[PDB]
C-alpha cells in the first residue's frame, strides 16, 4: 500500500521537477546584464528610540508611516511616534514572553503573541481612557510564531503545531485550518490584495495558501534550512525567503520555481528578517552578523550596508511610502535609517 | 492647538519614562530561571507555566515548560537572558540518560547559550540503590573507573551506587570541561525525591553565578 | 530539495558484518555535521554515532563504542557505516540524519513527530 | 601619615627660615 | 489506515501542485524590470530627498 | 609670616635695652645685641644668641670696645656662631630630585588619563554605574594632578621671588590642595566599598548607591577641610596654612588614615573569596595559581595597597636613612599610580579594544571610494 503511494510521489516529483527545468529557458541574471548600478546607497540614522529594557522581537510599521509597535521580552508593548520620539502608549502583557506583534490597517487594534499560546489583541479606542483585552484567542497546542490583520474582524496566525489559522474577532472561532507543513511555521506575510499569502516553515518548504477557499496551491523547496522570513514582491507575484543557509533565495509563483539567489563567501549568518522596499530595487536583508545588508534585487551585489547595531538584528520593517526603515535588534535600540 | 499637543505628549512621555523607571527597577533586580527537564524526571518539586516566590527577600521567578513541541531549535533562543538554566535528570526502555547527555551537549555547544550557567540536578538517588541487585550494560567505561579521593561519601550508603553516583556527574563534568569553561560554568548536584534543602542550594549557586558575572566584568575570573 | 537515500542492511547473522550508505543529495554535504539515529521495535529514537564536518570529531553511543566506523565522503558526497562485530540486540531501522544548521556543533535530530531532515530509513535485523 | 602632606609639612618646616639666614649676613646678598 | 490515508493526501498533494499553469521564466522576469521601471522614480530609498520634504531631517 | 614675629621680637628686645639705660664703655642698642658695661682695651666676648634654633648656642662673638669708649675701628668676630648652614646648603641638593619626579609622574598620570576619560565619555555602550565611578576616579586623578601644578607654582613664586596678595592666594592654594587630595583617597575607598557590596550583597539599588555614593565622596571631604579651615582661621589665622600649630593637623590626616587599613581590609577580604572561587572552579593547579597572582597584580594598585608598607610611621628627621627610603618609594608609587590605573583597568580592557576596533572598521569601510 506504502511502496505504490512513494514510488508514485517520487514519479510526480520527478514530473513537476522537469517541468521547472522546462519552462526554465533562462535566469533573471541574464537578462539584467544592461541594467545601471544603484551606485553606493549611504543611508543615515536619523533617530534612536531608547525605551525597551529588554531585547526587541518584533516590529510592524502602521498604514500611516507614523506610529509603530514595538514587542520587547520584558513584557512591555510600546507604541512609539517616529517623528518627535514620544512613547505614545505602553502597555504592560499578563505573560513574559512575546514572539509575534501586528498592528491592524486602521490602527483601532494591536495584537501580540508569544510562548504562552494566547494571542491578545488590544483595543486601542479606549473612551474610558486605558487599554483593556478585547478578547483573548486560546486555540492553539505550540507557540504563536507570527500573525497579520487582514482587517478590522479577521487575523491569520501561524502556530509551532504544523499549522496555520484563521480567526474571526468578533466571535473568537476558528474559520478554518491550514494543514500542510511538516515543521515549525515561523512566519507569514499578506499580500496588497489580501487575497493569497505564503508560509514559511522549518521543513525548507513554502506553501501558497488561498484564504477563502482553505487549501495551498503551490509548494516551493529551494532552500537547504529552515526559512525565518518572507516578503512578498510589491506587485504580489513574487517573493523573497531568508534560510538559516546564510543564502537568500526570490521565487515567482508562475514560473513556479526560484529566479535568484543572493550568495556571499565572507558570509556565513543566519538570516532573520528580509523586506523589499517600496519600488522593490533593493532588498534589506538582517543577518546575524550585527550589521544589514542592501541587496540589489535585480543584480544580486551589496549595494551597502547598515553596521550601526551591537547585537543580532532580529526585525526589519519598511514604511508603506518608502520614506524611512526601521531595524530593531537585541540591544534594546530601534534604528531608523533614512 | 500645535502647541498643547506637544505639551500633551510630552506629559505622556513623562508618565511612561516614570512607570518604565519603576518597572525597570524591578526587572533588573528579580532573577530568573528556566526549569527544564525530562519528563520522567520530578519537574513538579496554556502552554508555560510559572512559579513565583522569594527566598531571604530575594524573588525567584521559575518557568516550566508545559505543553510544547518537541523541536526545541527555535523557541530556546528566548531564554538566552535568564539567570540560570535548572537541568533535571532521573537516573534509571531505552537509554534515556544518553539523550540526558545529547541534549546536554547541544545545550552546552550552542552559540546563543555560552553566558548562561548551568544548574543540574542529578534525581532518583533512590532507584539507583533499588538497582544495585538487579546500568554497567550501557556504559564500557564503568569498569576503568575509580571513586574520587576528594569526594566524600555520606554514611550509610553502599560504595558501589556512590561510584555509580560520581561516573554519572563525571560523565557530565567531561562534557562541561570539553569546551567553552571561561564563560559559563556547570553546577551539579544531589537530590533525593523527597527533599527540602534544593531551595536553598538553587539559591547559593544564583548568588555565586551572578559574583562569578561581577568578576568576569572586572577581568578577574 | 534536501533529500537524503539510506542504502543497505537486510538480515545477517551475529558476528558478521555490514555496510550501509547515504546518498545526500541536493544541499551542500561539506558543510553539514551528520549523525545515525536508530529506532528499536516498540522503543523511542536513540543517538547511534556522528561525524563533525571535517570529520575530525567523531564519537559513538557507548554500547557500540569501538564496534562500529562512520566515514562521510565529501568527494560523492555520501556517509559511510561500517558495521563490524554484529549483536542480536542492535535491530533497529537506522535513520541517516543532517543537522539544521550549518558551521555550528549542537544538533536536535531525535524527534520523532515528523522531523524533516533524515531519510526514509531501512531495516537492519539480525 | 600622607607622604604628600608629610613632604608638605618638611618642607615648610625648611623653607621657614630666610629671616635668621638674611639677617645675619646680608654681604652674601649685597 | 491513518498513515495511508496521509500518503494519499500527499499524493492527491502533488497532483494538485502539478496540474497549474506554469509561465516562461524570461516573461516573469521581464514584468518585474517593468514593474521596477515604471516605479523608479517615486522611491525615496534609491533617490535621496532633499530635506525640506523628508520629515526625519 | 615668622619673619613678622622675628622683627617684633627684635624691636620688643630694642625697647628692654633702652628701659636699662632708664670709665667704662658706656652700654648701647646696635639692633642685635645690648652691649654690657666693657673693659677698655679689652676684648668683651658675648654668647651666640639663645633664640634661635638652627645656630650654635655655645659660641661667642669677640668685640673689642678701646680705651675712648667706642667700638674699634664695627669689628665683629662670627665665625663661631655659624657652623650649621654649610650642612643646610648641602641638604638641599638632595630635595631637588624629588621636587621633579613628582612632576614628571603627574605629568605622565595627566597625559594618560585625557584619552581614558574621551574615550568613556565619547562611547554610548561604555556608559554604566561602574564606569561612572572610573570617570570619578580619573577625575579625582585629574584635579589631583592640576592641584598639585597649582601649588608648584605659588612654591616657585615662593622659592625664586604683593605680599598680602601671596597670603590669600597660599590660602586658597592650600586649602584646594587638601581638598583635592583628600577626595582621591576617599574615591578609592569608594571603589573598595562597591566591589566588596557586589560580592557580598548580590543586588543593589543603582539609583541608591549612586548619589550615596557621590555624596560620601565630594560632599564629605569638604566638612572635614571646612573644620580645619574654620579652626585654623580661629587660633592662628597668620601667614600661610603651611606651618604646622600641633594636634590640629591631625583634623583631616586622622579621618585619612582610617580609609586606607580600612580599605587594606576589605582587599585582602575580597581576594580570601578568590581563593574559594579558582579552587571551585578545580574540583568542577599552576594555571589558578598564576590566575590568582594576576588578578592581585591589576588589583593591588586600585586599592593602593602599597600605602599600607608606610602608611602609619612618626614624623623623622629632616634627613636620614629611613625618611629618604620611604619618601623616594612613596612620591615613586604615589607619581606612577595614575599612568598604572589607566594601562590597567582602560587600555587593556576587552570591550573597549572591541568598541574600538569596530569603531576603526567603520571608518576604513567608509573611505571606501
Ligand atoms: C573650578 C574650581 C573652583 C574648582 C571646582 C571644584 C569642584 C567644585 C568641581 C570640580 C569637579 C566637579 C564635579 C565634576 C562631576 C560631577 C558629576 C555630576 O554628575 C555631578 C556634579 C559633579 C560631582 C561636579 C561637582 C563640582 C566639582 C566637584
Ligand atoms: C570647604 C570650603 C573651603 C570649600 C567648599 C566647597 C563646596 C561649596 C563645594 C565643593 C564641592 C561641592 C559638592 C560637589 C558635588 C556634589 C554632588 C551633588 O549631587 C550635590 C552637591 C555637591 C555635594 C556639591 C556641594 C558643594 C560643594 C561641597
Ligand atoms: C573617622 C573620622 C571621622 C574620625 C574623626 C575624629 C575627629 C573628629 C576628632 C578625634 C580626635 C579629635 C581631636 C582631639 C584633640 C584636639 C586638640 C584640641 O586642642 C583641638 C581639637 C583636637 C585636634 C580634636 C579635633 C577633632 C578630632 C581630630
Amino acid at each position: 500500500e506504502l511502496d505504490q503511494l512513494r514510488q508514485e510521489a517520487e514519479q510526480l516529483k520527478n514530473q513537476i521537477r522537469d517541468a521547472r527545468k522546462a519552462c526554465a529557458d533562462a535566469t533573471l541574471s541574464q537578462i539584467t546584464n544592461n541594467i545601471d548600478p544603484v551606485g553606493r546607497i549611504q543611508m543615515r540614522t536619523r533617530r534612536t528610540l531608547r525605551g525597551h529594557l529588554a531585547k526587541i522581537y518584533a516590529m510592524h510599521w502602521g498604514t500611516d508611516s507614523r506610529l509603530l509597535v514595538s514587542a520587547s521580552q520584558d513584557g512591555k508593548l510600546i507604541i512609539w511616534d517616529s517623528y518627535t520620539t514620544n512613547k505614545v502608549h505602553a502597555i504592560p502583557l499578563r505573560s513574559s514572553w512575546v514572539m509575534t506583534c501586528a498592528y491592524a490597517p486602521s490602527g483601532n487594534y494591536v495584537a501580540c503573541g508569544g510562548l504562552d499560546n494566547i494571542c491578545s489583541i488590544y483595543n486601542l479606542k479606549t473612551r474610558e481612557g486605558n487599554v483593556r483585552v478585547s478578547r483573548e484567542l486560546a486555540g492553539h497546542t505550540g507557540y504563536l510564531s507570527c500573525c497579520r490583520f487582514l482587517d478590522d474582524n479577521q487575523i491569520v496566525t501561524s502556530s509551532g503545531d504544523t499549522t496555520c489559522a484563521l480567526w474571526d474577532i468578533e466571535t473568537g472561532q476558528q474559520t478554518t485550518t491550514f494543514t500542510g507543513h511538516t515543521g515549525d511555521v515561523m512566519s507569514l506575510s499578506l499580500a496588497p490584495d489580501t487575497r493569497l499569502f505564503v508560509s514559511g516553515a522549518c521543513d525548507a518548504s513554502a506553501k501558497l495558501w488561498d484564504v477563502r477557499e482553505g487549501m495551498c496551491r503551490q509548494t516551493f523547496t529551494g532552500h537547504e534550512s529552515d526559512i525565518n522570513a518572507i516578503c512578498f514582491f510589491p506587485n504580489g507575484n513574487a517573493f523573497a525567503t531568508g534560510s538559516d543557509d546564510a543564502t537568500c533565495r526570490l521565487f515567482d509563483l508562475r514560473a513556479d520555481q526560484e529566479l535568484m539567489t543572493y550568495s556571499h563567501d565572507n558570509i556565513i549568518c543566519g538570516i532573520t528578517s528580509v523586506s523589499f522596499s517600496k519600488s522593490g530595487r533593493l532588498l534589506l536583508a538582517g543577518y546575524d552578523d550585527f550589521n544589514c545588508n542592501v541587496w540589489d534585487a535585480l543584480k544580486a551585489d551589496r549595494a551597502g550596508v547598515l553596521a550601526g547595531h551591537d547585537n543580532r538584528v532580529s526585525c526589519l520593517g519598511v514604511t508603506d511610502d518608502g520614506m524611512a526603515v526601521a531595524t530593531g535588534s537585541w540591544d534594546s535600540f530601534l534604528k531608523i535609517w533614512n | 492647538d500645535q502647541r498643547n499637543e506637544e505639551k500633551a505628549q510630552r506629559e505622556a512621555n513623562k508618565k511612561i519614562e516614570k512607570q518604565l523607571q519603576k518597572d525597570k527597577q524591578v526587572y533588573r533586580a528579580t532573577h530568573r530561571l528556566l526549569l527544564l527537564g525530562a519528563g520522567e524526571s520530578g519537574k513538579s518539586t496554556t502552554g508555560i507555566f510559572e512559579t513565583k516566590f522569594q527566598v531571604d527577600k530575594v524573588n525567584f521567578h521559575m518557568f516550566d515548560v508545559g505543553g510544547q513541541r518537541d523541536e526545541r531549535r527555535k523557541w530556546i533562543q528566548c531564554f538566552n537572558d535568564v539567570t540560570a538554566i535548572i537541568f533535571v535528570v532521573a537516573s534509571s526502555q531505552t537509554n534515556r540518560l544518553q539523550e540526558a547527555l545529547n541534549l546536554f551537549k547541544s545545550i552546552w555547544n550552542n552559540r546563543w547559550l555560552r553566558t548562561i550557567s548551568v544548574i543540574l540536578f542529578l534525581n532518583k538517588q533512590d532507584l539507583l540503590a533499588e538497582k544495585v541487585l538487579a546500568i554497567e550494560d550501557y556504559f564500557p567505561e564503568f569498569a576503568r573507573y575509580t571513586t574520587p579521593e576528594d569526594a566524600t561519601p555520606e554514611p550509610g550508603e553502599d560504595p558501589r551506587v556512590t561510584r555509580a553516583k560520581y561516573f554519572i556527574r563525571d560523565e557530565f563534568l567531561r562534557i562541561s570541561t570539553a569546551s567553552g569553561d571561561g564563560r559559563h560554568y556547570c553546577y551539579p548536584h544531589f537530590t533525593c525525591a523527597v527533599d527540602t534543602e534544593n531551595i536553598r542550594r538553587v539559591f547559593n549557586d544564583c548568588r555565586d553565578i551572578i559574583q562569578r558575572m561581577h568578576l568576569r566584568q572586572y577581568e578577574l575570573l | 530539495q534536501v533529500q537524503l537515500q539510506e542504502s543497505g542492511g537486510g538480515l545477517v547473522q551475529p558476528g558478521g558484518s555490514l555496510r550501509l550508505s547515504c546518498a545526500a543529495s541536493g544541499f551542500t554535504f561539506s558543510n553539514y555535521k551528520m549523525n545515525w539515529v536508530r529506532q528499536a521495535p516498540g522503543k523511542g529514537l536513540e543517538w547511534v554515532s556522528d561525524i563533525s564536518q571535517s570529520g575530525a570529531s567523531i564519537s559513538y553511543t557507548g554500547s557500540v563504542k569501538g564496534r562500529f566506523t562512520i566515514s562521510r565522503d565529501n568527494a560523492k558526497n555520501t556517509l559511510y557505516l561500517q558495521m563490524n562485530s554484529l549483536k542480536p540486540e542492535d535491530t533497529a531501522v537506522y535513520y541517516c540524519a543532517r543537522c539544521p544548521a550549518p558551521f555550528t556543533r549542537d544538533c536536535f535530530d531525535v524527534t520523532s513527530t515528523t522531523y524533516a531532515y533524515r531519510g526514509q530509513g531501512t531495516q537492519v535485523t539480525v | 601619615a600622607v607622604a604628600e602632606i608629610q613632604l608638605m609639612h618638611q618642607r615648610a618646616k625648611w623653607i621657614q627660615d630666610a629671616r635668621r639666614r638674611a639677617f645675619l649676613h646680608k654681604l652674601i646678598a649685597e | 489506515t491513518a498513515s495511508i490515508a496521509q500518503a494519499r493526501k500527499l499524493v492527491e498533494q502533488l497532483k494538485m501542485e502539478a496540474n497549474i499553469d506554469r509561465i516562461k521564466v524570461s516573461k516573469a522576469a521581464a514584468d518585474l524590470m517593468a514593474y521596477c521601471e515604471a516605479h523608479a522614480k517615486e522611491d525615496p530609498l534609491l533617490t535621496p530627498v532633499p530635506a525640506s520634504e523628508n520629515p526625519f531631517r | 609670616m615668622t619673619k613678622e614675629e622675628q622683627i617684633f621680637l627684635l624691636h620688643r628686645a630694642q625697647a628692654q635695652c633702652e628701659k636699662r639705660l632708664k670709665r667704662p664703655c658706656l652700654p648701647e642698642w646696635d639692633h642685635i645685641l645690648c652691649w654690657p658695661l666693657g673693659a677698655p682695651g679689652e676684648v668683651v666676648a658675648v654668647p651666640c644668641p639663645d633664640y634661635i634654633y638652627d645656630f650654635n648656642h655655645k659660641g661667642h662673638a669677640y668685640r673689642r670696645c678701646d680705651r675712648n669708649g667706642s667700638w674699634e675701628l664695627t669689628w665683629a668676630n662670627y665665625s663661631e656662631c655659624v657652623k650649621f648652614l654649610t650642612n643646610e646648603t648641602r641638604e638641599r641638593e638632595v630635595f631637588d630630585r624629588l621636587a621633579m619626579i613628582y612632576t614628571v609622574g603627574y605629568s605622565v598620570s595627566l597625559a594618560s588619563l585625557t584619552v581614558a576619560v574621551l574615550i568613556l565619555a565619547y562611547f554610548r555602550r561604555l556608559h554604566c554605574t561602574r564606569n561612572y565611578i572610573h570617570m570619578h576616579l580619573f577625575l579625582s586623578f585629574m584635579l589631583r594632578a592640576v592641584s598639585i601644578f597649582v601649588k608648584d607654582a605659588v612654591l616657585y613664586s615662593g622659592a625664586t621671588l604683593t605680599a598680602a596678595a601671596g597670603y590669600a592666594g597660599c590660602r586658597v592654594a592650600v586649602t584646594f590642595f587638601l581638598y583635592f587630595l583628600a577626595t582621591n583617597y576617599y574615591w578609592i575607598l569608594v571603589e573598595g566599598l562597591y566591589l566588596h557590596s557586589l560580592i557580598f550583597m548580590a543586588f543593589f539599588s543603582e539609583k541608591k548607591y549612586l548619589w550615596g555614593f557621590t555624596v560620601f565622596g565630594w560632599g564629605l571631604p569638604a566638612v572635614f577641610v571646612a573644620v580645619w579651615v574654620s579652626v585654623r582661621a580661629t587660633l592662628a589665622n597668620t601667614g600661610c596654612w603651611d606651618l604646622s600649630s600641633g594636634n590640629k593637623k591631625w583634623i583631616i590626616q586622622v579621618p585619612i588614615l582610617a580609609s586606607i587599613v580600612l580599605n587594606f581590609i576589605l582587599f585582602i577580604n575580597i581576594v580570601r573569596v578568590l581563593a574559594t572561587k579558582l579552587r571551585e572552579t578545580n574540583a568542577g593547579t599552576r594555571q589558578q595559581y598564576r590566575k590568582l597572582l594576576k588578578s592581585t597584580l591589576v588589583l593591588m594598585p586600585l586599592f593602593g595597597v602599597h600605602y599600607i608598607v608606610f602608611m602609619a610611621t612618626p614624623y623623622t628627621e629632616v634627613s636620614g636613612t629611613l625618611w629618604q627610603v620611604q619618601m623616594h618609594y612613596e612620591m615613586l608609587f604615589n607619581s606612577f599610580q595614575g599612568f598604572f590605573v589607566a594601562i590597567i583597568y582602560c587600555f587593556c580592557n576587552g570591550e573597549v579594544q572591541a568598541e574600538i576596533k569596530k569603531s576603526w572598521s567603520r571608518w576604513t569601510l567608509a573611505l571606501d571610494f
